[PDB]
């Protein structure tokens, strides 16, 4: 069953998409504390 | 900079009390530092200060004294 069909090459985009999701979720974590009536203000 | 602008503010409205407004505002935050360790959310802390303030302003209006006092003025001299 293996050794046939095709083999995945240039796997860097698989890592680039992971690096983009992790970096985007890190920004969403700081704003998450401001959600709802119990949220807090962010001083910048 | 909040208390810096608050001290400059107190001169605009009343003109006096720049010393008392900074100490009170700094103490409200000092004692609230132990209240957040209780996990109490600030909205509960803010509501506790606001509900107590609404009753405080009404209590001050009940304990005030009229400017009549005795026959003579005996007020403006003591105000200064």
């Amino acid at each position: 069953v293996p050794s046939n069909a095709t083999f995945k090459n240039k796997e860097k985009p698989q890592e680039v998409r992971k690096a983009n999701i992790i970096a985007a979720r890190s920004v969403a974590d700081a704003i998450r504390t401001s959600l709802g009536p119990k949220g807090m203000d962010k001083m910048i | 900079k909040i208390l810096v602008e608050l001290a400059q503010q107190q001169d605009r409205e009343i003109g006096d009390g720049t010393t008392s407004v900074v100490i009170i505002a700094s103490e409200l935050l000092k004692r609230a530092n132990e209240l957040v360790k209780n996990k109490i959310h600030p909205t509960t802390i803010i509501t506790g200060f606001r509900v107590a303030l609404r009753e405080a302003i009404r209590f001050i209006n009940e304990v005030l004294s009229t400017s009549v006092d005795t026959l003579g003025k005996e007020t403006l001299i003591n105000i200064a």
